[PDB]
């Protein structure tokens, strides 16, 4: 259960843009700075940056 | 994939 520390304003149709305070179900990540998360609201996927999130 | 420029600050 990670948390968006920064407002990600993605501009592509792949990564989902989120805001601060929004929770994101992290999926796989432990090598680069880009991880894949899944929002528990609508049920979609969106690669969220690690600099805009952290374990909390 | 240059990471997003953190909010200036």
């Amino acid at each position: 259960t990670f948390v968006a520390l920064y407002d990600y304003e993605s501009r592509t149709e792949t990564d989902l843009s989120f805001k601060k305070g929004e929770r994101l179900q992290i999926v796989n990540n432990t090598e680069g700075d880009w991880w894949l998360a899944h929002s528990l609201t609508t049920g979609q996927t969106g690669y969220i940056p690690s600099n805009y999130v952290a374990p909390s | 994939r240059a990471l997003p420029p953190l909010p200036r600050y």
